[PDB]
Formats: structure tokens, C-alpha cells, sequence
DNA sequence: ATAAACTAAAAA
DNA sequence: TTTTTAGTTTATTG
């Protein structure tokens, strides 16, 4: 279930060449690599990582001979990444003065996978190239190179300083050389040859890579799915398999409380003490303590033994349909829980796949949804939610989101604003906010494509909490005397709106400031 | 602890049904009060309740004022209290009321409201008058003016007077009487004009509408820009109601026991002496409690306007955690409501949501939220079903979106789709958010209710979350067998 | 002219 | 591995 | 002081 990853970094002279204000492709690539290794180290993934550098001053690789595979160094052999590898990216690895053949480097990387995976058992094989393509190269036996990648089942991902208005901001939302242009076409051809038309999507810019999880895309562990049955009435039972589509990714590791001198968990102990609520408190016996519940004013003694027998006994795990209603009746404001389930058709079952497909399309065409009852097991508490259609070109499924019970709902009354004489804005005030929304719009529409383009897709940005934690964890591990470092600028750049949105908003914001008076109490 | 008093009219007109299968105005009141009492125990509200009757022959009050019966003084809801209310529920229950105390007796609203006010003597003070008489003291000019004076006196004290007008032949008129009696808000937009109650479901919803006080989850700053800052209140209009936590008691006394969780050394037996650790392989990383919070810190508490994303780009899935409600807070920043209104009006007009970087509290990482423009909506009963403001929609990060197992697309024939359309059309129903009750909670409180009243036999309820199997099978007999034959072959497992 | 290449024995 | 329950902390 | 949210911990089932 582990993956063999080889990171192929260009350290050539041209990677060090920087344009004022813009970070050198070498420093950019270093930041992307550190981002990758930090996740693999601190998330304690069992994936083995190797590191090959091309354009080094010296030559240290198994294919090195005469003029073949020159200026390529195998910095790290295939093994679980550690703090020593991270320390090397941070300060040990320096840019070189020579230039190497990126295809020669790709072969060295391929040779690493072929020889170092002999003993071990890997589910996925992956190579990540980080280059500027400014260096000269040979197309000799390229057709075989592409073929061997297919035969060995090794995937590729390219990372360039450029991607396929205003100022440059790394992580934010002049002219490529003829050698880079020539190099790019071979990269395109190779990617199309490996992953088809959609292969071009696997060529990223260093900047966008920092604000995406694309570096892990190919070595990402498959989602755990579970089977159940969708039951319309009693006689009909469609065989399904649902998994958690959305689930909040939270911090895995916990901060263990240790003594300041010894630095051990064992020396610290938590003990519970019991005392009476009445005046002049006395110690209460740990064995004599009985479970109880409040019923308003009354205090009812109810033991765990009697509770298990008298409690609500669920009829069992199911995905039973209660009824069907129009799309308009189910409002997003009533969605509940901490997950989204995608109800897919049972794997290796053709008849159940058509049976679910019939329901998906019937609900879509009629503009209707399905109110269903859900429980993962017989012990679990029952839920009532919406099951709505979701049809895309490649896949077809129902989407389950939990809905509320009467007890969950809260009813408050808020003052009307539509015709409030005291708070009604003037025609000039409304026309000022109208200009603000037009200036601060996060979407662009091309009339030829007639498709709406999002300029701030947040769902693509990774949670800054993790890479910030990893930064601090690594900094304390390598530099214990120094205090915590500040948040990296690229993390702030990816969280803030595009510079064009910020610049456009300047003029209407100053206008709404004067028109709308605001003061503290 | 807020005080709420239920005042019920017990005149001859209150015990007469409008020649229908529907309950008498008195029966509706008794059941509505009982429903609130039960709801307050489930929701664990600390509120104090009372039950006062007028127009009864038998009088029970502080100064023995004629025809006023104070059934229950101001106190927390109880199992024995609900049981007392159940003795008047129904036609047989109506008989028990007439026997214990009289009915259709001459009253004086001035004295009635005075007794009610005197019950509060022992935060918010509220009286809810359940009556079907549009013009009491219509014949008596003196009694009518005296009632207006005491009603005025209550309002000047801070006591709220709310009318729960019930179905009366030829309609109920507010202009004749009660227009001056009722508590009206200073703002024309704030006051709600409910219609007369005919059903128990409408009455109970109107009572809980006026009763409830707005509870803001947090009051945050909505920063348009570094200098343009309005103040908003974040309200949780939906919150998962869970089983109440148990209380550790004693086997003999049955009184609560306070728990003291003490943390101390093992070798010897302060927070300065503690440090935090995380061990990765052989390496141990050491951080102070201040440092562990310093890394979590981004921005400052409040909402930061990123821009405006059209609603079409926001997908129906991408649900992370339950949505919140954003409403302005004029009490903190003056002029917030005007700018909020301007933003709401223009966002609805342009069909666009306000994208923000939400930080609820200090030293917490941010999350991108979309403030969806919510227009005001009032139902047929004139109750605000949808408040005006913004819906705080939590958006997931790249990490929260899980990878999907890539499956082959198999599409159904138009004949198969057409048959499923007929199945859907026949099983059609009208969904309400309040259609279902939590079966785990309902059974839990049914068990505690019987246990409090020392009843050995617990009332075993029927699960509403289960589908009406027989009713669905009755609606579709041929269609199920017809569809199964079309998609599933006879050799299917 | 193009630079000649010697592929690893396993590729051939 | 997933869900529920209990405990602790922070803000109304 | 009480309520809500988040993080551990425990138990059960596949």
C-alpha cells in the first residue's frame, strides 16, 4: 500500500538566475520539495522517497560513464524520509554551475525505481521532475523511454517556473526561451503519450504547486468505501456502496504533557477526586457513585445497566427511502452533520448500477430529491437526510447530506430590513455598494466559451494549519535555541484575493467609507 | 432565569367548539402550555413558568381578588406540573376543570393583570393571554379604562403583554380592544401581526415565536477593508440536540457529587513546570504552551471580505459543518445595519455571495466562508420562517475533499428512466424541516418522565424515521414488479 | 548532429 | 476504522 | 456561571 517516489530536481546554473522581485526557480523548487517531504515526514506516511539532482558540479549515479549521464547525483536513495533529508533540502543542497540533460536525469530516476524496489513491495511508482527546461537535451531513444515508463507502471508530474497583468507573488492566484519552448514540446508530447489528452494537467508551475495538493495526487491513499442497500419500499433493494466525499481533515498527532526538567509522560499522573456538593464537603466513595439524569426540576436516578435495556433499539443499518419531494423544498441552510456521502453503485455489479442510474436520472429530470433514513450500524443513532442526484461526464451518483430533527431547530425573530425607515440606504449609497460588488467580483466570463471562470477557488487551496505546523515542528527540531519562525509569505499570498481584485476595490472602498458612517459605542 | 406566565380565559365562550372536529379554544391552550413545558425540559431551558386562569368562580390568589385562579406559581417545569395540566386536557378533562373551579364568571382585567404582575415579585417578564373574546368589558366603560391603565403600568415596568387571540365566529378584532393592552415594539419593522389561531400547531408555533429570546453565538467584526469595519452577530439557527450528560450521584442520598480532576507529579506528589512533546521516530520536539498556540494563530477574530463569488459557482455538495446566520449588531458599531442592508439588497439583486476569511476566536486557523444573501420570508400564519441576513456557508479546504474510486459510467435506457419517474411521482410528499422528531431523544425523555412519576411501565414509542412500508406498497403494486423485470434479470442473486 | 544514448540494460 | 461519549477550555 | 466545540478514548464490528 506504499509508493516509491523519486524527486528529480534541476540544480543547474540557470535555476539560480533570478529576475528582481521574482524568486529563482531553484529557491521556488526547494520550497515545493520541502512542502512535499514535510507532509510525508510529519504525517508519518510509509511511502519511500529518493532524491536525484541534475546539473550538479560532480557526477554520482550508477549509469555514469564517459559522456553518458554526466552531472547527475543520486542525493538520497529510496527509503522512508527523515529530518536529515529535510535538513539537506534546507541547507546542505546548493545550486550547481553545470547543466544536465533532463531526459538523462529521468532515466537515472527510472533506474533508481527499477533497482531499489527489488526487495520491497510498492503499489504505486512515481517520478516528479522540477526543472526550468533552459538546458539542452537529446531526443535519442525517447520512444523507448516513454515505453519503459508504461511497462514499469511509473507516473510522471512536471514542475516548471512558468505555467502552461500585475506583479509576481509566489503562491498567489516576460518571454520563454527558444530552448525552453523546444523542451516544453517534448514534455507535452511525453505527458500526452502517458496519460492521454488530460496528461497536460500534470504539468504545474512552482507557485500553483505550493497552493495545491497535486504533489500527493498520484501517491494519495485510496478512500475506504463501505456497502449498504437503498430500499424503496420493501420489495425493491438497490445494492450500493457509499464513502465519505467531504470529511474535515484534522490534526492526527497530540501534544503529550511532559515535565520541564525530565521531559517524560510517565512522571505526570492525572487523578480524580470526589466530594459532596453541600456545605462542609466530605469525600464521596468511588464504588457508591450511581448514574443519574435531570428531568427539569426533578432528579432521576438511572443506572447504565437499566439504560441499555430501556434505551432506543435501532432496527439496523439501512439506506431506506422515506419519500420524494421537489429540489426547492430542501434548503442548504438545514444541512447537518460533519460529512457528505457519495452513494455510488456496488462494485462489479452491472444490474445494481443501472437500477441506481434510473433513480439518479428520474430525480434530475423531475427536479426532485429523496428523503432517506440512514445508519452505518445497528448500534449507531438513526439519521434523516437528503439524497440528491449528481451527474458528471465520467461518474454518476447520489449525494447524501443529513437533515435536521424538530429538536435540532431553533426559532428566533429578527427585525425586518426591506422597508426599515431608520436603516434604509440612499440611492447614492446603494449605487456605491453596486460598484463595490462589480469591482470585487471573484469570477470572469468569456463570451466565446460562455463558461464562468472562478478566480479564487478556495476548495483547491490546502488548509494552512498543517504546513504551518510542519514548518514550526521542523524549525524546533533543527534549530532548538531559535524561537518559532513567522508564517511564510507564500502561505499569506495564497490566502489573500488576487492582486487585481485588491487594486480594483481601492477606489469604491474609499467611496463607501465616506458614504457609510461608522462609529464605536 | 426568565419568567413566563400563561393566562387562560375560562368564560363560557372558551369551552365551545366552532361546530367542527377541531378542539375548543380552552383545549388548544391547555395542550399548548403542556407542549411548551415538555419542550423546555428537552431543550434544558432554565426558564420559570406559571399557569393563571380568569373568569372562574373559585379564586386562588395572593389578595383573594374575585374570579382569579393561580393554578401554578412561577417555577421550573416538572413531571408533576405537566401531570396537573393533563387533568384538564380533553372533553373528559374539561368536566374535571368545571368541577374543581367555576366558569363564565364576571372578571376585571385590571385585577387579572395585577395578580399576574405580582407573581414576578419573587431578566425578562412575559404574560401570554389565551382568549377568544375580542372585546371584553364592551358593556362596562369603567372596567375597560381601568384595564388599559394596569396594562400601561405593566409595560412601563418592563413586563411584556402578548395576545394569543383564538378563532371567534365572525373573526377577532384587535382595533376594538387589546390594541392598547398588547406590547408593541418601538420599531414598525420589528412588530409582527399574527392572525387568529384555529389549530394547535399554529398556536404553539406563535407562542414559541414570541417567547424565545435571540442568543448570539458570537459578536464579530466584518472587515470590508482595514478601516471599513461593521459589527455582526453570528447566530446558530440549527444545532444538533443531543442526549443530556449524566450526573454522578450517591447510592443512598441521591444528591449530586462534584468532580475535581487534579494533575500532579509521581516522584514528589504548576503550569510553569509543564512542557508539550511530540515524538517522531527517535526525535522529540519540545514546545511551550504559548508556542503551541502561537503556531495556530493567523489573522484576528472576525470576518475578512475577500470579494464576491456568484452563487452558481458555489456547489450543492461541499458541505463541511452546519451553517450559521449573520445579522448586524448596531449596539457595538453605529451604522452597521445601514451598510449590511445595502450589502444584502445588492447581493440578492446581483445573485452573488460574499466570500470571507472566518476566524471565530483568538489563536485559531482560518476557514473560507461564503455569506449567502438570505431574503426575509413569512408563512401563511404571518410567522417569520426565514430571517433577513446572510447564511455563513463553511467551505472545505483541499484536505477536506476526499479522492473518489473511479467507476465506469453505465446509463439507463429512456424506458427505465420513464418507469422510475412514475414511482417518484406516486411517492411524492411535502417536506418540512420539523417533519421528524429524534427517536433516541423522544424515548429517552419518555423513560425519564415515567421514572419521575414512579411508573414501572415505560411508554414505548413508534419510530417515525421508518418508512410507511404498507402505505408505499399500496400506492405501487404493479410498478415495483414492472421496474424489477426491466433492470434486474431473473438469474440475479 | 544528435547526441547518441546508451540506455540501461533493463530498458533494452 | 468509525462513532459516540466525556472532558476541558473559551466566550457569552 | 453555562453552553458549545474540539479532542481523546473506548468499544464494537468487519
Amino acid at each position: 500500500n506504499k509508493a516509491a517516489v523519486v524527486l528529480c530536481m534541476d540544480v543547474g546554473f540557470t535555476m539560480s538566475n533570478s529576475i528582481p522581485g521574482i524568486e529563482s526557480p531553484f529557491e521556488q523548487a526547494k520550497k515545493v520539495i520541502t512542502m512535499f517531504v514535510q507532509r510525508q515526514v510529519f504525517a508519518e506516511n510509509k511511502d519511500e522517497i529518493a532524491l536525484v539532482l541534475f546539473g550538479t558540479d560532480g557526477t554520482d549515479n550508477p549509469l555514469s560513464g564517459g559522456d553518458q549521464y554526466q552531472n547527475i547525483t543520486v542525493h538520497r536513495h529510496l527509503m522512508l524520509p527523515d529530518f536529515d533529508l529535510l535538513e539537506d533540502i534546507e541547507s546542505k543542497i546548493q545550486p550547481g554551475s553545470q547543466q544536465a540533460d533532463f531526459l538523462d536525469a529521468l532515466i537515472v530516476s527510472m533506474d533508481v525505481i527499477q533497482h531499489e524496489t527489488i526487495g520491497k513491495k510498492f503499489e504505486k511508482r512515481h517520478i516528479e521532475i522540477f526543472t526550468d527546461l533552459s538546458s539542452r537535451f537529446s531526443k535519442s531513444q525517447l520512444d523507448i523511454i516513454i515505453h519503459s515508463l508504461k511497462k514499469c507502471d511509473i507516473s510522471l508530474q512536471f514542475f516548471l517556473p512558468f505555467s502552461l497583468d500585475g506583479p509576481f507573488r509566489l503562491g498567489g492566484h516576460k518571454g520563454i526561451t527558444e530552448q525552453q519552448k523546444e523542451g516544453l514540446e517534448i514534455v507535452k508530447m511525453v505527458m500526452i503519450s502517458l496519460e492521454g489528452e488530460d496528461g497536460l494537467d500534470e504539468i504545474y508551475s512552482f507557485s500553483e504547486s505550493l497552493r495545491k495538493l497535486c504533489v500527493f495526487k498520484k501517491i494519495e491513499r485510496h478512500s475506504i468505501h463501505w456497502p449498504c442497500r437503498l430500499t424503496i419500499g420493501s420489495n425493491l433493494s438497490i445494492r450500493i456502496a457509499a464513502y465519505k466525499s467531504i470529511l474535515q481533515e484534522r490534526v492526527k498527532k497530540t501534544w503529550t504533557v511532559v515535565d520541564a526538567k525530565t521531559l517524560k509522560k510517565e512522571d505526570i499522573q492525572k487523578e480524580t477526586v470526589y466530594c459532596l456538593n453541600d456545605d462542609d464537603e466530605t469525600e464521596v466513595l468511588k464504588e457508591d457513585i450511581i448514574q443519574g439524569f435531570r428531568y427539569g426540576s426533578d432528579i432521576v436516578p438511572f443506572s447504565k445497566v437499566d439504560e441499555e435495556q430501556m434505551k432506543y433499539k435501532s432496527e439496523g443499518k439501512c439506506f431506506s427511502v422515506l419519500g420524494f419531494c421537489k429540489s426547492s423544498q430542501v434548503q442548504r441552510r438545514f444541512f447537518m452533520g460533519n460529512q457528505v456521502l457519495k452513494v455510488f453503485a456496488a462494485r462489479d455489479d452491472e444490474a445494481a448500477a443501472v437500477a441506481l442510474s434510473s433513480l439518479i436520472h428520474a430525480l434530475d429530470d423531475l427536479d426532485m430529491v429523496a428523503i432517506v433514513r440512514y445508519a452505518y450500524d445497528k448500534r449507531a443513532n438513526p439519521q434523516v437526510g437528503v439524497a440528491f442526484p449528481h451527474i458528471k461526464h465520467n461518474y454518476e451518483c447520489l449525494v447524501y447530506v443529513q437533515l435536521p430533527f424538530m429538536e435540532d431547530l431553533r426559532q428566533y425573530m429578527f427585525s425586518s430590513l426591506k422597508n426599515s425607515k431608520k436603516y434604509a440606504p440612499t440611492e447614492a449609497q446603494l449605487n456605491a455598494v453596486d460598484a463595490l460588488i462589480d469591482s470585487m467580483s471573484l469570477a470572469k466570463k468569456d463570451e466565446k466559451t460562455d463558461t464562468l471562470e472562478d478566480l479564487f477557488p478556495t476548495t483547491k487551496i490546502p488548509n494552512p494549519r498543517f504546513q504551518r505546523l510542519f514548518q514550526c515542528l521542523l524549525h524546533r527540531a533543527l534549530h532548538p535555541r531559535e524561537p518559532l519562525p513567522p508564517i511564510q509569505q507564500h502561505i499569506w499570498n495564497m490566502l489573500n484575493p488576487p492582486a487585481e481584485v485588491t487594486t480594483k476595490s481601492q477606489i469604491p472602498l474609499s467611496k463607501i467609507k465616506t458614504l457609510f458612517p461608522l462609529i464605536e459605542a | 432565569r426568565d419568567s413566563l406566565i400563561f393566562l387562560v380565559d375560562a368564560s363560557k365562550a372558551m369551552f365551545e367548539s366552532q361546530s367542527e372536529d377541531e378542539l375548543t379554544p380552552f383545549d388548544m391552550s391547555i395542550q399548548c402550555i403542556q407542549s411548551v413545558y415538555i419542550s423546555k425540559i428537552i431543550s434544558s431551558d432554565r426558564d420559570l413558568l406559571a399557569v393563571v386562569f380568569y373568569g372562574t368562580e373559585k379564586d386562588k390568589n395572593s389578595v383573594n381578588f374575585k374570579n382569579i385562579y393561580v393554578l401554578q406559581e412561577l417555577d421550573n417545569p416538572g413531571a408533576k406540573r405537566i401531570l396537573e395540566l393533563d387533568q384538564f386536557k380533553g372533553q373528559q378533562g374539561q368536566k374535571r376543570f368545571q368541577d374543581m373551579m367555576g366558569h363564565g364568571s364576571d372578571y376585571s382585567l385590571s385585577e387579572v393583570l395585577w395578580v399576574c404582575a405580582n407573581l414576578f415579585s419573587d431578566s425578562h417578564k412575559r404574560i401570554m393571554l389565551f382568549t377568544n373574546e375580542d372585546n371584553p368589558h364592551g358593556n362596562d366603560s369603567a372596567k375597560a379604562s381601568r384595564a388599559r391603565t394596569k396594562a400601561g403600568d405593566l409595560r412601563d415596568t418592563g413586563i411584556f403583554l402578548d395576545l394569543m387571540h383564538l378563532k371567534k365566529p365572525g373573526g377577532f378584532d384587535i382595533s376594538l380592544f387589546y390594541r392598547d393592552i398588547i406590547s408593541i415594539a418601538e420599531d414598525e419593522d420589528l412588530r409582527v401581526h399574527f392572525e387568529e389561531s384555529s389549530k394547535l400547531e399554529d398556536l404553539l408555533r406563535k407562542v414559541r415565536a414570541k417567547e424565545t429570546r435571540k442568543r448570539a453565538l458570537s459578536r464579530l467584526k466584518l472587515k470590508l477593508n482595514k478601516d471599513i469595519v461593521i459589527s455582526v452577530g453570528i447566530y446558530n439557527l440549527v444545532q444538533k440536540a443531543l442526549k443530556p450528560p449524566p450526573i454522578k450521584l450517591y447510592r443512598e442520598t441521591n444528591e449530586p457529587v462534584k468532580t475535581k480532576t487534579r494533575t500532579f507529579n509521581t516522584s514528589t506528589g504548576l503550569p510553569s513546570d509543564t512542557k508539550r512533546s511530540q515524538i517522531y521516530g527517535s526525535r522529540q520536539i519540545i514546545l511551550e504552551k504559548e508556542e503551541t498556540e502561537e503556531l495556530k494563530r493567523f489573522d484576528d477574530p472576525g470576518l475578512m471580505l475577500m470579494g464576491f463569488k456568484p452563487l452558481v459557482l458555489l456547489k450543492k455538495h461541499h458541505y463541511l459543518r452546519p451553517s450559521l446566520f449573520v445579522y448586524p449588531e448596531e449596539s457595538l458599531v453605529i451604522g452597521s445595519s445601514t451598510l449590511f442592508s445595502a450589502l444584502l439588497i445588492k447581493c440578492l439583486e446581483k445573485e452573488v455571495a460574499a466570500l470571507c476569511r472566518y476566524t471565530p476566536r483568538r489563536n485559531i486557523p482560518p476557514y473560507f466562508v461564503a455569506l449567502v444573501p438570505q431574503e426575509e420570508e413569512l408563512d401563511d400564519q404571518k410567522i417569520q420562517v426565514t430571517p433577513p441576513g446572510f447564511q455563513l456557508v463553511f467551505l472545505p479546504f483541499a484536505d477536506d475533499k476526499r479522492k473518489m474510486p473511479f467507476t465506469e459510467k453505465i446509463m439507463a435506457t429512456p424506458e427505465q428512466v420513464g418507469k422510475m419517474k412514475a414511482i417518484v411521482e406516486k411517492l411524492r410528499f411535502t417536506y418540512r424541516s420539523d417533519s421528524f422528531e429524534n427517536p433516541v431523544l423522544q424515548q429517552h425523555f419518555r423513560n425519564l418522565e415515567a421514572l419521575a412519576l414512579d411508573l414501572m411501565e415505560p411508554e414505548q414509542a413508534v419510530d417515525l424515521t421508518l418508512p410507511k412500508v404498507e402505505a408505499m406498497n399500496k400506492r405501487l403494486g404493479s410498478l415495483v414488479d414492472e421496474f424489477k423485470e426491466l433492470v434486474y434479470p431473473p438469474d440475479y442473486n | 548532429a544528435e547526441r547518441k544514448r546508451i540506455l540501461p540494460t533493463w530498458m533494452l
